[PDB]
This record gives C-alpha cells, sequence and structure tokens, in this order.
RNA sequence: GUCUAAUUAAAACAUAGCAUUGCGAUGGUCAGAAAGUGAUGUUGACGCAAUGUGAUUUCUGCCCAGUGCUCUGAAUGUCAAA
RNA sequence: UAUAGUUUCUUUACUUAUUCAAUGAAGCGGAGCUGGAAUUCAUUUUCCACGUUCUAGCAUUCAAGGUCCCAUUCGGGGCUGA
C-alpha cells in the first residue's frame, strides 16, 4: 500500500483524547461554608451625626462593612436580611481599614422606619 | 550465557565493528538533547554488573557533558 | 474617532458606490478602465500569439 | 451545460495561485523522525563491517511461513492451560500419586538468549532462529559463529516482533529447536537442509565481504552522469 | 588602568543602535522558485526615508503564488526607480534597471546594487548610497562571476548570486559638508553613540594609552600589530604603509 | 557649544573641515567564565571601527639609520612538544 | 631500472561526521512527454526552451471543464485538469 497525503509542509501536534477527572477520591472532602454571607458582609451600621442625617433625609442606609465585599454581595444580603429593595450602592474604605457603604433604597420603603425597627437611630 | 560475550566483545572497542558502531549512536546520542531518557539500557551487561534488574521503577537516563 | 465610527450608522461611513468607503471615485474610474483595456489588450496578444503559432 | 464554461487557470509562474499539492517530500518532520531516518542511512553509508550484513541477508518468505507454521505447532503455553494443568498435576499426586509424572512430557520452543546461549554450547539444538531487528546488535552477533563453530544450523529471519508473537511475547530476540516429534523431524531436516544451503554454507564469504558504501539517489545519479561522461569512447 | 571606550562600546547598553523610526530590514526577497526558473512582478509603490541611511527605500509589493496574499518586501532604491513602477524579478527577467536578475543572467559591464555573495542572504554588498558593482566576466563552467567591489576589490561569487540593477540612489551625499557640529549631532543622534570623540592624548593615561603628559602626545607609535590585545588596540591597527598618499595605489 | 557639583569656565575639551589606518562578512573592532552567546548590525566601503590635526586663505619641506607597524620566504641559520 | 608487501608524505576526489546560511522546510534530482535547434549515415546523437513584460486594476472558497461511480435529492466521492 501507498502514503498518505500532506498538503501543507507544517507537522502540527495531532489532537488527543482528552480525559477527564473523577479520580478516586476528593481533596479536601468537606465543601467550605459560604465564605461569605449577609451575616459577614454586614458587621454593623455607623451612627454619626452626618450618617443620620442622611439616613433621615436622603433615605440612605449606612454600613460598615468587610473588605472582601462588593456591591452584588452587599446588595443582596440587604434584601436577604432587611426586607426591602435597594436603588443603589456607593462604597468606600474608611482609612480606618474598613469599608463602609451608602445604600440608597426606592422611594418606597423607608429608611427611618427599618432602621428604628433594627433598633438603632 | 551471553553477557560474558557482551563483556568482551565490548572491551574490544578499537575493532571496526564496535568503532563502527560507537560513530554511529554517538551521532544519534548528539543529535537527541543533552539529557535525554533511555527506557532500555545499551551495555545491559554493564548495567547488570552494577545493579540494574529490568524491572518496574528502574529507569536509565543518558547524559553527555562538555569535556576538558 | 474609531469607536463613534462603530456607533455610527452604514449611511455615514459608506457611499453608494462600488468601493466606497475605502477609494476615491477617480481612482475607481481610472481602474475601471485599466481593467477593461488590459483584458482587452490581453486577448489581442492571446490572439496574436495564436495566429502566428498556427501560421509557423 | 450552456452556463458551464471552462476558465482554465494557469498554474505557472506568475499567475493563479497555486493549487495544493501534496508536499511529503518538503515538510519539516520531528526529530525523532529525522533521526531513526538518518540513523539508518548512515548505516548503510559506512562501510559496515562483514559480521554486520551477515545479517541483511535474511530468510526468503516462503520457508519462513514453513517455519513458523511448525513453531506455531511446538508453541509454549499459556496461563490458563498451565493454570488447568497443574489442578490435573494436584487431583494426580492426591489420589493417584503419581510423582509429577502423571501429565506427559511437554514438546516446545525454547527461547531466552541465555537459555539458547547455553543449549547451543552444550549442543542440544536442532534449529537456531535469530532476529535482524535487534538495537542492541551485540547480543546477537556472536550468536551466528558460535553456531557456526558448534556445527549447530542457525537462520535469520524477520521479525522478532513476530517471534514475540509466536512465543506469547512481545519479542523475543532469538528462537531455537532442541527436540521435535517425530511427526515433523522429516520436515524439520528439509528445512535445515534449504537454510544450511543459504546461511552456513555461505559463512565464510559472507564474514569476508564488506557491506555498505551506498549512496542517494541524487549522489548516484551524479555518479552515473560522471561516469559515463569520463568513459565516453 | 581602565577599561577604554573601545571596549566598553562592545558590551554597548548606550552604544546600540537607535533602531526605531527604521523602516524595516532593506532585504532582497527570498529565492523560492519563481525566481530561479522564471520571473515575477512586483510593484514599487512607495518610496520612503530610512533613518540613520542616507540612501532612500522602496517598499515593492508582490504577490504571494501559494496563496491569496500580498508580501511586501523593502528594497534599496537606486537611481532612476519610481512609484508605480513594476519591478520583474528572476531568471527570465529583462535587464532593466530595479529587477533583480542574477549575474550568469547579465553581461560583462553590467551595474548592479544590493548584491549577494551567497544566494539566500536577501541582501548584501552595495547597499549604501552612490555606490555599485562592477561584473567583469565569468566562468560558467565553475559557476562563478567576477565583480569589482567599491573599495576597489575583486571577489568571486555564485553566477546564481543575484543583485538589483543600477545605483543605489542617494548619491552626492558627502560631497556636501555639514559645517555644523549640530549637523553631525543630529545624524549621529538617529545612527547611534559614537559622537563626540575625545582624544586619548589628551586623555589621561589611565584612560588610554596615548594619554598622559605634560604635553599632548603619543609617546610611542600609533601603529599597532593585528597581534595585539584590547586596550591595546587605539590608533592604526595592522598599518602596512602611512601617511599621505603619494602616486597610486598599486593594488 | 561643554567640563573640574563645593577655590581653576580658560588659551583646556568638543567642533565642522583635513588626513591616515583596518575591514569584501568563514570578515574588522569590541564584549562574555562558557554557550546552538552577543554589540557595531533593521549594518555592507558615499559604510563600520580606530587614531591624530583642529574654521577659511596659504603651505605642509629633508630623514626609514634607531624604535614600532608591515610585505617577502628558496634558505649549510635558530627552533618546543609530538 | 621492473617488482609483490609494508610504509610515510604531497595532490586530488566522495559524502554521512562536523561546520555555515535560509525558509511557514514548496517544486530537488533522474527520467519522460511536447515543440524548436539538431546532423542524422539508420534510427537517432544529442542541445535548447517546456504558458506571465506598453499600463500603479483584478487574481482566494479541496477549481471550472472532461470522465467514471453512487443512488437522485437536497446531491456526494474518485481520476484528470496539474
Amino acid at each position: 500500500k501507498a502514503l498518505k497525503v500532506r498538503t501543507s509542509a507544517t507537522f502540527r501536534l495531532p489532537k488527543t483524547l482528552k480525559l477527564a477527572r473523577a479520580p478516586k477520591y476528593a481533596s479536601k472532602a468537606v465543601p467550605h461554608y459560604n465564605r461569605l454571607d449577609s451575616y459577614k458582609v454586614i458587621e454593623q451600621p455607623i451612627t454619626s451625626e452626618t450618617a443620620m442625617k442622611k439616613v433621615e433625609d436622603g433615605n440612605i442606609l449606612v454600613f460598615q462593612v468587610s473588605m472582601k465585599a462588593n456591591k452584588y454581595q452587599i446588595k443582596k444580603a440587604v434584601k436577604e436580611l432587611y426586607e426591602v429593595d435597594v436603588l443603589k450602592v456607593n462604597t468606600l474604605v474608611r482609612p480606618n481599614g474598613t469599608k463602609k457603604a451608602y445604600v440608597r433604597l426606592t422611594a418606597d420603603y423607608d429608611a427611618l422606619d427599618i432602621a428604628n425597627r433594627i433598633g438603632y437611630i | 550465557g551471553a553477557y560474558k560475550y557482551l563483556e568482551e566483545l565490548q572491551r574490544k572497542k578499537q575493532s571496526d565493528v564496535l568503532r563502527f558502531l560507537q560513530r554511529v549512536r554517538v551521532w544519534e546520542y548528539r543529535q537527541k538533547n543533552v539529557i535525554h531518557r533511555a527506557a532500555r539500557p545499551t551495555r545491559p551487561d554493564k548495567a547488570r554488573r552494577l545493579g540494574y534488574k529490568a524491572k518496574q521503577g528502574f529507569v536509565i537516563y543518558r547524559v553527555r557533558v562538555r569535556r576538558g | 474617532r474609531p469607536r463613534q465610527y462603530a456607533t455610527v450608522s452604514k449611511t455615514h461611513k459608506t457611499v453608494s458606490r462600488a468601493y466606497g468607503g475605502s477609494r476615491c471615485a477617480n481612482c475607481v474610474k481610472e481602474r475601471i478602465i485599466r481593467a477593461f483595456l488590459i483584458e482587452e489588450q490581453k486577448i489581442v496578444k492571446k490572439v496574436v500569439k495564436e495566429q502566428t503559432e498556427a501560421a509557423k | 451545460n450552456p452556463l458551464t464554461h471552462s476558465t482554465p487557470k494557469n498554474f505557472g509562474i506568475g499567475q493563479a495561485v497555486q493549487p495544493k499539492r501534496n508536499l511529503s517530500r518538503y515538510v519539516k518532520w520531528p526529530e525523532y523522525v529525522r533521526v531513526q531516518r538518518q540513523k539508518k542511512i548512515l548505516s548503510i553509508r559506512l562501510k559496515v563491517p562483514p559480521t554486520i550484513a551477515q545479517f541483511q541477508y535474511t530468510l526468503d518468505r516462503n520457508t519462513a511461513a514453513e517455519t513458523f507454521k511448525l513453531f506455531n505447532k511446538y508453541r509454549p503455553e499459556t496461563a490458563a492451560e498451565k493454570k488447568e494443568r497443574l489442578t490435573k498435576e494436584a487431583a494426580a499426586v492426591a489420589e493417584g500419586k503419581s510423582k509429577q509424572d502423571a501429565s506427559p512430557k511437554p514438546y516446545a520452543v525454547k527461547y531466552g538468549l541465555n537459555h539458547v546461549v547455553a543449549l547451543i554450547e552444550n549442543k542440544k539444538a536442532k534449529l537456531v532462529l535469530i532476529a535482524n531487528d535487534v538495537d542492541p546488535i551485540e547480543l546477537v552477533v556472536f550468536l551466528p559463529a558460535l553456531c557456526k563453530k558448534m556445527g549447530v544450523p542457525y537462520a535469520i529471519v524477520k521479525g522478532k516482533a513476530r517471534l514475540g508473537t509466536l512465543v506469547n511475547q512481545k519479542t523475543s530476540a532469538v528462537a531455537a529447536l532442541t527436540e521435535v516429534r517425530a511427526e515433523d523431524e522429516a520436515a524439520l531436516a528439509k528445512l535445515v537442509s534449504t537454510i544450511d544451503a543459504n546461511f552456513a554454507d555461505k559463512y565464510d564469504e559472507v564474514k569476508k565481504h564488506w557491506g555498505g558504501g551506498i549512496l542517494g539517489n541524487k549522489a548516484q545519479a551524479k555518479m552515473d552522469k560522471r561516469a559515463k561522461n569520463s568513459d565516453s569512447a | 588602568g581602565r577599561v577604554i571606550r573601545n571596549q566598553r562600546k562592545g558590551a554597548g547598553s548606550i552604544f546600540t543602535s537607535h533602531t526605531r523610526l527604521r523602516q524595516g530590514a532593506a532585504k532582497l526577497r527570498t529565492l523560492d522558485y519563481a525566481e530561479r526558473h522564471g520571473y515575477i512582478r512586483g510593484i514599487v509603490k512607495q518610496i520612503v526615508h530610512d533613518s540613520g541611511r542616507g540612501a532612500p527605500l522602496a517598499k515593492v509589493v508582490f504577490r504571494d503564488p501559494y496563496k491569496y496574499r500580498l508580501r511586501e518586501e523593502i528594497f534599496i532604491a537606486n537611481e532612476g526607480v519610481h512609484t508605480g513602477q513594476f519591478i520583474y524579478a528572476g531568471k527570465k527577467a529583462s535587464l532593466n534597471v530595479g529587477n533583480v536578475l542574477p549575474l550568469g543572467s547579465v553581461p560583462e559591464g553590467t551595474i548592479v546594487s544590493n548584491v549577494e555573495e551567497k544566494p539566500g542572504d536577501r541582501g548584501a554588498l552595495a547597499r549604501a548610497s552612490g555606490n555599485y558593482v562592477i561584473i567583469i566576466g565569468h566562468n560558467p563552467d565553475e559557476n562563478k562571476t567576477r565583480v569589482r567591489l567599491p573599495s576597489g576589490a575583486k571577489k568571486v561569487i555564485s553566477s546564481d548570486a543575484r543583485g538589483v540593477i543600477g545605483v543605489i540612489a542617494g548619491g552626492g551625499r558627502v560631497d556636501k559638508p555639514l559645517l555644523k557640529a549640530g549637523r553631525a549631532f543630529h545624524k549621529y543622534r538617529l545612527k547611534r553613540n559614537s559622537w563626540p570623540k575625545t582624544r586619548g592624548v589628551a586623555m589621561n593615561p589611565v584612560d588610554h594609552p596615548h594619554g598622559g603628559g605634560n604635553h599632548q602626545h603619543i609617546g610611542k607609535a600609533s601603529t599597532i600589530s593585528r597581534g595585539a590585545v584590547s586596550g591595546q588596540k587605539a590608533g592604526l591597527i595592522a598599518a602596512r604603509r602611512t601617511g599621505l598618499l603619494r602616486g597610486s595605489q598599486k593594488t
């Protein structure tokens, strides 16, 4: 019998049956619980007269927050813990090393109502 | 036995057959990498003098080093 | 700028002509003419070689 | 039909972007390919010494099929039949107490290089087969001279993988027969006479003759041109 | 004593070439099959200035015979070449200026440039402005072509070697004085760091062999052997003669 | 135009211009302990490297004994290892 | 002066060692068709070319065509074209 054909003088690596893993056992044997749940993204509110002017007039909550957290997490955590809906989120890093979050709701809910529901004011 | 024949024949190194064989195998080793695997040895007589038992867990690595 | 050339429409970036927003009209005219003419001249070269080689 | 036309393109030098051809000849192969190819090439170019190219005079495939049919008759056993053999032997030693001879004597092919060499130096062998494809050739270069000095008939055959297929292994590098049944000893003698005419008798002259010295196609063509032009008369 | 300037020049952190504005390496088309069996047409699309180089360049464009592709090359322009100009490269090509004929295809007294001394080097000898190579004669048997090189020298190369016909552009460049350290400054600003040049005889003896003394003077001779070493080689290397040139070179 | 930052801004250095030298790429100059390593070099003598003199005008004289550089090799010269 | 042997050295020759360079490793070498030159002293020796040059266009889809299969159907493959 005669040989195969070849159009290009390049010889590339062939493709090859790439198995996957389902190997025999597990790497850690225990799925770690949620590193970042609502009860960890939200540490405590903030109650400085500035932020209280905010929550009174601007319909804005002000929270102190983990440095590992982001706005999606914060929004979902608030929607869960406080049974609200949240318009937008502006975060910063307080130079004491912490994170702070200004959290604006819809005009439906009232931040004063839910804050003196929580039990700070 | 054959390893005895092999040992004496490998001692006859300036014989024509072995210096030819040497010429060839050095060409091909030199065309290969500097440290390169061998899955079987070249002198089984010798590897057996030294400890090679042809089973799982023994490995040959052919290696060349500059000279002088 | 070249991403505003994305947000704008096909009408702004092109003309109704072959080789629209890529080549000048006059260059188009030139290469049209050149195409036609040297195709005809290649035909003429072909038939000259034809009749010559057929005679000889 | 009237819409189909004949364009035909001119694949010459300045025209008609060239088409797909078979460039099997102009490939950048990898180093392992290049190495084995140039290796065999070099090992024919060089003036090989007679005790090599004592190989490369192999056995024609007809008598090869004959001898391999014979050896397949005198094939060794596998693990399953060995297992049931010795189960029978256990039964017989238990009930009849046959002293390890309830089983018959086996007739089988002898494989193993040092096995075979001692078999030869003791002269228990009837026939020897030797593979040519051996990578350390030193393992086998002596076997012919030894077989001659002993007076044993040997043969060089194609396929150490073939011997392995025969003998249940992957390779064997060697094979030999020492004891055969009378049902086949005569074909054995015939085959041996043929072989001894092919290999054993020509030992002296092949031992004399140097091999190799062969050139490529381009070079042999050039030598032909040069030589006929020089001997032009 | 220190390591001196000519020795620092070889590591070359600052002495490397200033290779930014250079349009590419001005090499010939590759010698594949069309060139060595027929010819092939490209087009000079644009002539441009190369930085550090007094001879211009000519962005020529060809076609790929193996693919729908437009491999563009860079040629050093000869005097007479212009835009839109068809360049014919190959063996059966015609002998007009800008073409890339081989030397077995040209006759004697022919004037070429950007020549190869080994076929497949893609461009060598006669690459600078105003310079040309002259063919002298042939030895087709033992296919070899004698050529005169601008030095005044004689060389013998494969008649299968290539070369553009004509003389390199930009000629007469050094017929003009600069008048100005600033002109020189900018020239070398684009070439490399070899300007300005201090004199060893004005240096200190730690800095140069000619240096030191209570006058600027050399002391020993400025003619050094080729069997000298780095740090000894400051002056006239291996000079056979010396001084003003009183007559014919006699080469 | 530049330099002796923190005692010397100059007649010093540089400069264009002049001249000489080596090199046709298996190369010249230079680097690296070495290397299938590098700078010049995206280079190719109207070029690279090394030196000296120092705009222009006008001239650059005699000396190859000595010291260097170099070109020659037939030689009762010398002359290492092998 | 001719010798069968060993010998040194000079020159020359070969490529696979080694070295150099290039490329996406594309067209190597030999032979063969065609045409031409070619003089043949039977019958062919050979040798040359073996698709592109007024022009700043264009050239791509396993190639269109020719031919043979399948299973018509949407089509699909092969050889040639090369």
